[PDB]
């Protein structure tokens, strides 16, 4: 499923992402935009053999187990195939564990290069949240 | 971002082929662009990439010395020169772009793919 800017913002809000650990909803929406273009089925193979899954592009090397990535730590204790659902619950809850480690949202390569240092508040503008 | 490939074909071992990837919009911060390959029955694997600073990194050790990557700014095109082709090189070749991530390229954009068959 491909979400809409405001539709995603509300969905993330329904699962406690709004201001989670100090990270504004704008940042999360901006991250999803450049990471998967709001597509819950987005899957991208990286040069190191790992794959990023879902609307938040969660890596199979550290966070989820796709059964095809050697040395997978699976810190979110969940199969990567669960991150492709139309319901973003699993993805959102794994993201919560990710931003708690200590790298903040820098863990998201697209976010760090496209969102960081910009007015991410614009991403939730015009939304009926 | 748009990536369009061309140049695929069917050749005999020993010959050479050059693939091209015409790209638009790959000007964002810390981009990396390169080629992936997926042979029948195998997983899609990275081949070679170039980053925004001109650095080139190989991900498939078996292609080192045989495959070369080059970028032609004047034509916003990236090339993959494939020399001494072997039957094992048979595969679908994809142009891909992403973000630099400490030596790796986190891919987020893909071309349509082109087939290269080596007999």
């Amino acid at each position: 499923k491909v979400f809409g800017r405001c539709e995603l913002a509300a969905a993330m809000k329904r699962h406690g992402l709004d201001n989670y650990r100090g990270y504004s909803l704008g940042n999360w929406v901006c991250a999803a935009k450049f990471e998967s273009n709001f597509n819950t089925q987005a899957t991208n193979r990286n040069t190191d053999g790992s794959t990023d899954y879902g609307i938040l592009q969660i890596n199979s090397r550290w966070w989820c187990n796709d059964g095809r990535t050697p040395g997978s730590r699976n810190l979110c204790n969940i199969p990567c195939s669960a991150l492709l659902s139309s319901d973003i619950t699993a993805s959102v809850n794994c993201a919560k564990k990710i931003v708690s480690d200590g790298n903040g949202m820098n863990a998201w390569v697209a976010w760090r290069n496209r969102c960081k240092g910009t007015d991410v508040q614009a991403w939730i503008r015009g939304c009926r949240l | 971002v748009q990536l369009v490939e061309s140049g695929g074909g069917s050749v005999q071992a020993g010959e050479s082929l050059r693939l091209s990837c015409a790209a638009s919009g790959v000007t964002y911060k810390n981009y990396c662009i390169g080629w992936f390959r997926q042979a029948p029955g195998k997983d899609r694997e990275g081949v070679v990439f170039i980053n925004s600073d001109g650095g080139i990194t190989y991900y498939a050790d078996s292609v080192k010395g045989r495959f070369t990557i080059s970028q032609d700014n004047a034509k916003n095109t990236v090339y993959l020169q494939m020399n001494s082709l072997k039957p094992e090189d048979t595969a679908s070749y994809y142009c891909a772009a992403g973000y630099r991530n400490y030596g790796q390229c986190a891919t987020r954009y893909w071309g349509q793919g082109t087939q290269v068959t080596v007999s």
